[PDB]
């Protein structure tokens, strides 16, 4: 059983819960131990001195706010006595002051650490269909036993690039809706969003084919875990609402750095291609948003990449092909009779003809 | 509905007749200069027994007229072909035939 | 019984011999020399098929092992059935007077080194992380060439699979080795009690007691010789990332099969008259428990104190108790 | 049930069937039995109709005449695995030859089922096989 | 075409179009290959095959046209049924004769007896004619003789000069000149043209004993492995066959022997000794008899035929695959890993010849000469059936199963059918439906194959574990009579007590789950109808299930007996819910070992089932009896009889309206037949029961 946050859009990201089971390889069960010291800040964590907790993947602290409740507030609010937090080995209430990474106190797979909270001595403990929500206590059950498991590097990497762009990405969709609405002036990053947006086309880069195995193997599964971790904290659903919001106007923003909306659109349906290629389960979780790939399609701009996306989807799972249907398709073959003679439309026409083993007749 | 040129002639006097097995080698193409069936292409004289109603009605309205040895032109109203709905992958809605038919023999 | 009484009446019932019109006799010859014939030896070709592969570019037995390996190193979440695989290591494990013994001992040392010089001991290694907790087939064949290679507890394919565990740097190996243990077997509680009414009235328990007595085996074989660089290895696991201490599993497992030779003591301590069902099932939990004190012999032989430690405060003593109680009422 | 009692089955069935989906009507179990040259009383014509919508069909009527079939089957063949022994035709098997004919393969079992034998069999000592009918048959 | 060697765009979209075509018809529609016979055409195919000149995309992609429109169905087909191996007992499959009379050779295996059954093929005709039901029919047709010999041509040709060692070849690479050519051969062999002068042609091209040992590239020999593989399979043909046609000349004399052997201990003159020969003539059953003759052959005059056969059954085609699969593993360090798990299968599959025959007697099977037509029209639609394993279809697969279920060989020969597997295969298309009538008529199937004989029904307890998976499935509707997943677990137990045993705890913990999952309905009784065959089984309830069912529902059972007793004025599914459960828990802890021994476990369960539903049930006992009313009563008697002398039976009396309604009608003409089973088992206002049996004696006088 571990700690959690709820998932995406439910609160705006603020209570706590736990969970067990597959929550655990998810991106939103992380947390990050800050001390208070700036200098040898990596010491040994030690029995007793205090620390902090941060949601990796939203940027919030565990500031328990005893007026109300156990949330999760900003570096703005959060203050030291509502979350120092302290680690024993015992439920009891009986050093603070040195330098080098110090005495090594606290193992990972063998340590029953109890959360205690400084200020107002309370206790992590837990209530009472599991959704179950832990409580700050003075006295405590006799099951707080928290353990500790450390994450890997990657997973770490993975996640500080999840809040880094989501946060660069809700400010860019609120410069859409604020530049959309009316004639603007409203500050809106494009250089930022651009050099940001091809760093994250070359972090979902695939595995070369020049390569030794095992080390291809490695790759890949490191780019399975970086899928996945995407998938599970919205990342496709973002890009997509972000793919909405750009593809009205056909190049209201400043018109020598709204210039760029072509290759950002480019770029856009290109990582929409990296965030699919290999998974079935992502694709899957996106195969119920596939006519409006199909509506998009026939936009004459940005075919290549809405068909690039479409057919890595219609690959590699069965189950979006019984969603899609007559209109879809005669779309597709409108498609080829727009634009002259491509083989990509060809080859979505024959992947959409047959799944993996199973053709499908009526198709 | 069909309108038959003489392409070849047979003699004109032994047209067919019903419960009778006409074999044909028919190479029909589209309206639009296109060819689609031919039954000089995989060699098999084709077979139909007239008045069982098989085939198309054009055609069979053409294959009461030739003769023993007669090639006509049996070039088909859209109604009396496939029609509104035409044939599901090979003749287009509302296409014309323009048919090749060397009639042969009886039986 | 009452089923029993049904029998009887259609073992009389069943009168024609061989009214049998023409073929349902025809059928039946053709099963029973299906079963009782075609079952014979073969098996002279398995060192003269491994002599023809072993022949030089890069030979074909390292062609064919290395297959087996980039197929373990790849992602499936769940291994394959591979009857070539099945088929193949069963052939390297079937092909594994005093100077004439140490001459038996040095072909036989030959005999290995024709698989682990390539990379036998790695594709073993791989194949068990690999299957994550799966008791398949695989897993058996794998632990079979694992043992038909280390089988006189050989040190250069020891010291192979240490630098090989220290290199690519293996959680999963240990994971897998915990996960196996975690099933296994148990002996029983009931299952034989109604696998003896079912067969009382219509006319396994340890259904793959083999494949523990291969698990500890291997287990076995890897420390076997006194490495207590591998020996401390199944301990504290240095390197990697989350330890998975193996010694205390296999402390739970013999608590395991303790307490269900105990709970068949106590079963049979009032009936006085023990069957054959009783013996066959009986000393074929006797030879698992001899074999996991064996390996725990194994682990601490050559007195590296952090095992003796970290054993002594396991749960050893509940087990040694119960054998107490089992031995001195069942002599 | 043999091959030529079920290819017999299927063709009475088949024949007295004409619609083609396996379903026979109603009044047609005398007919089909009589073309098969059963004629029971009408009771047991009912409860076999009333065992199987109105459609009597396939499966359960193979079913039947095999159980009916069988009956005859236990008569003749509890004869006849009995006319294999006690060669002056009575029934009366004495118990010692009663311990060696029952002790027959398939089943092989100890001494309990040959004790079931002798603590009930009747035995004078001749013993005749309608006790072991009653015994042995429930 | 030739001139498009330099457009390469238009090159690239033609390979594309070919690709299209080559994918639509994909795995057997005909509908739509007729039309691909109106474009691609024929004969425009049989040029496409000549030209030494097209490019070598445009090559591949006609050869995958030729296969795709017209081959590819029957190839596919026939490689269903090449391990199957069932064949007549003529006298055509008598004459087979497993060795070339009389020397030390191979048969060098173009040999045309192949006396098995091996599915024939249609091919209908693409006329652009008449609504004849020929458009989904077997096949397009194509001139099967002229492409055979054209392929001989063509195969001759280009080994005479592609040992050569040109650099010319057709496709620029010598993979477009051998890859589509070799593939079309194999799905040319396999569909068994190349009459005898043919194969003896080709494998003087191959064997000579050539093509194989050349320098070849990877996929080239992949394809080459195939065909190998084939041959080897062509030779384990020949080998069952032969080895049946030893059986029917064995078998024979075996029967002559044993029943020379039943007269002459049948006339037992002396004789203890005879007795035991007695013993050995009435076993079990025909198996432990051809057992025990042959265990008796394995430790007369007969064992000489089966102790020289054997050894004619030793099996050079052989010894050249297991030499050049080694050779082409040393010599060329192989890359493309699919090439290298198909050479090693071969490598380990001539070694392992006596395991291959282990793998493939247990599919061999004879038929009587008079069954043969209904065998390939049973098969031809168990092939149908087979095929629409991997796709308007659901009326394709009920006329299958519907023509299979009107067969004579489906039981005369029941071991065919686990033989086929067609269980599994059934099994394995509903549950590709789920995540209809179509599994109405499955789960309908499969409840019917488990009562044809009672081995079959252990062949369907080895799946029960997922069959339970989907059992939600069942609920209200007038198909959830006999056509629930459900309904086939409840089918692959009932009458056995080997299978009733065998069944273990955590199936009956997703029984209880699913039945605890039911806090409210329809859906319970079925659930409840399950462990009712779980338990019981016979008439003696096995208390392995019946211990544990109980303990699983006494966590939940879920007033209550005068809730039942509210309902009558509401509908009938919470009636019938309550007397399931009172049947279910009717049926457990019998009075054998109850009242002959005091047992513990037995007294302690049958105080659980006294303490729930506490004898109060008497109301809804009589209050039936008046006025729903034939089977919930009916139930009560089943729980108060087990569970729960003469003068609380004296209490109890009643049945005078059913008596009395002797002219009345008509479910009471369907309850008084069910009281008349009933009510006898509590033989074990006297005056006035024996005034109404009497009355009732008078309704039956």
């Amino acid at each position: 059983e571990c700690l959690t946050v709820p998932s995406g859009e439910h609160e705006q990201r603020r209570t706590v819960h736990y969970e067990g089971g597959a929550v655990s390889v998810h991106a939103r069960s992380l947390w990050r131990l800050e001390t208070l010291r700036v200098a040898w800040s990596g010491s040994h964590i030690r029995w007793g001195q205090p620390f902090r907790l941060r949601h990796v993947t939203t940027g919030k602290y565990l500031s328990l706010m005893e007026d109300k409740s156990l949330l999760l507030m900003d570096k703005e609010k959060a203050d030291v006595k509502s979350t120092a937090f302290t680690f024993r080995s015992s439920k009891e209430k009986l050093r603070k002051e040195v330098d080098g990474m110090g005495t090594s106190e606290i193992k990972y797979g063998d340590s029953v650490c109890f959360i205690q909270h400084i200020g107002t001595g309370l206790w992590l403990t837990y209530q009472s269909s599991i959704q179950r929500k832990a409580i700050m206590h003075h006295e405590g059950h006799m099951d707080d036993g928290l353990n500790l498991s450390r994450s890997q590097h990657e997973e770490s990497r993975t996640a500080r690039v999840i809040r880094s762009t989501v946060f660069l990405f809700n400010r860019f969709i609120r410069g859409l809706d604020a530049l959309s609405k009316k004639a603007k002036t409203v500050d809106l990053p494009i250089e930022s969003v651009s050099l940001s947006l091809q760093d994250l086309i070359g972090y979902f880069h695939p595995p070369d084919e020049h390569l030794e195995h095992e080390d291809k193997q490695n790759r890949l599964r490191a780019l399975k875990n970086r899928q996945n971790l995407f998938q599970e904290e919205g990342m496709i659903n973002l890009v997509l609402e972000c793919i909405d919001r750009l593809h009205v106007y056909s190049s209201v923003a400043g018109r020598e750095a709204g210039e760029s909306w072509k290759s950002i659109l480019n770029s856009l349906y290109e990582l929409l291609a990296a965030l699919i290629r290999g998974n079935r389960k992502n694709c899957a979780q996106f195969s119920g948003s596939l006519d409006w790939l199909i509506s998009r399609l026939e936009r004459l701009e940005a075919s290549s990449g809405i068909l690039e996306v479409l057919h890595c989807v219609l690959v590699e799972s069965p189950e979006a092909l019984n969603i899609i249907k007559e209109g879809h398709i005669k779309s597709i073959i409108s498609l080829l009779d727009k634009h002259g003679r491509n083989h990509k439309v060809l080859d979505v026409l024959c992947s959409l003809c047959v799944c993996h083993g199973v053709a499908v007749r009526s198709n | 509905g069909v309108e038959i040129e003489t392409i070849s002639p047979g003699d004109g006097r032994t047209f067919p007749k019903k419960g009778q097995t006409c074999v044909v080698h028919y190479t029909g193409m589209l309206q639009n200069g296109k060819k689609f069936d031919s039954s000089r292409d995989r060699n098999k004289p084709f077979k139909f027994r007239i008045g069982k109603q098989e085939v198309i009605k054009g055609f069979e309205e053409g294959a009461a007229q030739m003769s023993l040895g007669q090639r006509a032109k049996l070039t088909c109203t859209p109604d009396v072909a496939y029609g509104a709905t035409g044939h599901p992958g090979v003749i287009p809605p509302n296409a014309t035939l323009i048919f090749d038919v060397e009639l042969l023999n009886l039986e | 019984s009452k089923q029993r009484k049904r029998a009887v009446v259609a073992c009389f019932r069943m009168a024609p011999l061989y009214n049998l019109p023409r073929h349902r006799a025809v059928n039946l010859f053709l099963q029973g020399y299906e079963k009782s014939w075609i079952e014979t030896e073969e098996h002279y070709f398995e060192d003269k098929l491994i002599e023809d592969l072993a022949k030089p570019r890069v030979d074909p037995l390292h062609q064919l092992i290395l297959l087996f390996s980039r197929t373990a190193l790849t992602e499936k979440c769940k291994l394959e059935e591979d009857f070539l695989y099945m088929a193949y290591a069963d052939i390297m494990a079937k092909s594994c007077s005093f100077e004439e013994k140490e001459m038996e001992k040095q072909k036989l040392l030959y005999q290995q080194a024709r698989l682990h010089d390539r990379g036998a001991a790695e594709m073993v290694l791989q194949t068990i992380s690999a299957s994550k907790g799966e008791t398949g087939p695989m897993v058996a064949a794998t632990l079979k060439l694992g043992i038909a290679i280390l089988n006189g507890g050989n040190s250069t394919v020891q010291q192979k699979m240490l630098e090989y565990l220290k290199e690519k740097k293996d959680v999963g190996f240990f994971q897998s080795l915990a996960g196996l243990m975690q099933s296994c077997s148990v002996l029983d509680l009931n299952a034989f009690e109604r696998q003896n009414k079912a067969e009382g009235l219509g006319m396994k328990v340890l259904q793959d007691d083999e494949f523990t007595c291969d698990l500890f085996r291997f287990l076995q074989l890897l420390c076997e010789g006194h490495n207590s660089d591998f020996q401390n290895y199944l301990r504290t696991q240095t390197g990697n990332n989350t330890t998975v201490n193996i010694i205390i599993s296999t402390v739970d497992y013999l608590l395991r099969v303790q307490e269900s030779i105990s709970d068949f003591y106590w079963y049979y301590s009032g009936k006085d008259v023990i069957d054959e069902q009783g013996q066959r099932n009986f000393s074929k939990a006797i030879q698992v428990a001899k074999q996991v004190f064996n390996t725990l012999t194994e682990y601490i032989q050559g007195p590296c104190t952090g095992n003796q430690q970290s054993l002594a405060h396991s749960r050893l003593w509940d087990a040694v108790v119960g054998f107490l109680h089992v031995f001195a009422h069942m002599q | 049930l043999t091959e030529e009692q079920i290819a017999e089955f299927k063709e009475a069935f088949s024949l007295f069937d004409k619609d083609g989906d396996g379903t026979i009507t109603t009044k047609e179990l005398g007919t089909v039995m009589r073309s098969l040259g059963q004629n029971p009383t009408e009771a047991e014509l009912q409860d076999m109709i009333n065992e199987v919508n109105g459609t009597i069909d396939f499966p359960e009527f193979l079913t039947m005449m095999a159980r009916k079939m069988k009956d005859t089957d236990s008569e003749e063949e509890i004869r006849e695995a009995f006319r294999v022994f006690d060669k002056d035709g009575n029934g009366y098997i004495s118990a010692a030859e009663l311990r060696h004919v029952m002790t027959n393969l398939g089943e092989k079992l100890t001494d309990e089922e040959v004790d079931e034998m002798i603590r009930e069999a009747d035995i004078d000592g001749q013993v005749n096989y309608e006790e072991f009918v009653q015994m042995m048959t429930a | 075409i030739l001139e498009l060697t330099e457009q390469e765009e238009l090159l690239k979209f033609h390979y594309h179009t070919l690709r299209l075509y080559s994918a639509v018809c994909a795995l057997g529609n005909h509908r739509v290959a007729h039309a691909l016979c109106s474009h691609v055409d024929e004969p425009q195919l049989l040029y496409a095959i000549e030209n030494k000149y097209m490019p070598g995309l445009l090559r591949a992609g006609y050869y995958d046209l030729l296969i795709d429109i017209h081959l590819s169905s029957y190839a596919t087909a026939r490689l269903m049924m090449n391990n199957e191996f069932i064949v007549p007992m003529t006298e055509e499959t008598k004459s087979i004769t497993l060795f070339p009379d009389e020397n030390k050779k191979h048969g060098l295996p173009g040999i045309g007896l192949s006396t098995s059954l091996r599915p024939r093929m249609q091919f209908s005709s693409p006329s652009f004619v008449s609504i004849n039901n020929e458009c989904y029919q077997y096949s397009p047709e194509f001139p099967l003789d002229i492409l055979k010999a054209k392929t001989i041509q063509m195969l001759t040709e280009a080994v005479q000069e592609g040992s050569l060692h040109a650099r010319d070849p057709v496709g620029g690479t010598t993979e477009f000149l051998f890859v589509p050519l070799i593939k079309l051969f194999y799905t040319l062999l396999i569909m068994g043209i190349f009459h005898n002068e043919d194969l003896k042609h080709i494998l003087q091209l191959i064997e000579p004993s050539g093509l194989l040992q050349m320098k070849l590239p990877e996929p080239v020999k992949l394809q080459m492995c195939l065909l190998l593989q084939y041959l080897c399979d062509c030779q384990v043909r020949h080998r069952i066959e032969a080895i049946v046609a030893f059986s029917d000349d064995f078998v024979a004399k075996l029967q002559d022997n044993q029943r020379f052997r039943y007269n002459e201990v049948m006339q037992a003159l002396n004789m203890e000794c005879p007795c035991p020969e007695e013993i050995r003539d009435q076993l079990l059953d025909f198996h432990e008899d051809l057992m025990t003759h042959c265990g008796i052959e394995l430790d007369l005059t007969i064992r000489g035929r089966l102790l020289s056969l054997v050894e004619k059954v030793t099996y050079t085609l052989q010894q050249l695959i297991s030499e050049t699969m080694v050779r082409w593993a040393q010599e060329s360090v192989i890359e493309d890993p699919e090439l290298v798990r198909a050479m090693f299968v071969l490598l380990h599959r001539q070694y392992d010849g006596i395991g291959g025959l282990v793998r493939a007697l247990p599919k061999t099977y004879t038929i009587n000469g008079v069954s043969v037509e209904d065998t390939i029209n049973l098969l031809a639609s168990l092939g149908q059936i087979r095929s629409l394993l991997s796709v308007e279809e659901e009326k394709l697969m009920i006329r299958g199963l519907g023509d299979i279920m009107n067969n004579k060989v489906f039981y005369q020969h029941p071991n065919l059918m686990r033989a086929l597997g067609m269980h599994e295969t059934v099994m394995e298309v509903m549950v590709n439906v789920l995540g209809p009538k179509m599994v109405a008529n499955c789960c309908r199937f499969l409840c019917y194959f488990c009562r044809i004989s009672r081995q079959n029904q252990k062949a369907m307890f080895d799946h029960l574990s997922y069959l339970l998976e989907n059992s939600s499935v069942g609920l209200a509707s007038p198909a959830m009579r006999g056509s629930t997943p459900l309904d086939v677990a409840a089918a692959s137990v009932m009458d056995n007590n080997e299978l009733a045993l065998a069944l273990r705890e955590p199936d009956l913990e997703k029984v209880v789950r699913y039945l605890a999952g039911c806090g409210l309905p329809v859906e319970g009784e079925r659930y409840l109808d399950f462990l009712r065959f779980a338990v019981f089984c016979n008439g003696e309830s096995v208390e392995e299930n019946a211990n544990v069912v109980v303990r699983l529902l006494i966590r939940r059972p879920e007033g209550l007996l005068a809730a039942m007793e509210e309902a009558i004025k509401i509908g009938n599914a919470i009636m019938t819910f309550y007397a399931a459960l009172i049947d279910l828990l009717g049926r457990c802890a019998p009075e054998m070992h109850l009242i002959h021994a005091a047992k513990g476990e037995a007294i302690r369960i049958r105080s659980i089932l006294r303490s729930l539903i506490p004898l109060g049930d008497l109301v809804g006992v009589i209050s039936i009896a008046f006025q729903f009313c034939p089977d919930h009563k009916a139930a009560m008697v089943l729980f108060l009889d087990r569970v729960y002398v003469q003068d609380f039976l004296l209490h109890l009396l009643g049945f005078l309206p059913d008596l009395r309604a002797a002219a009345s009608l008509t479910d009471m003409a369907l309850a008084l037949n069910r009281y008349l089973c009933t009510a006898v088992l509590p033989l074990l206002a006297g005056t006035e029961h024996h005034a109404s049996l009497i009355d009732s004696l008078l309704h039956t006088v």
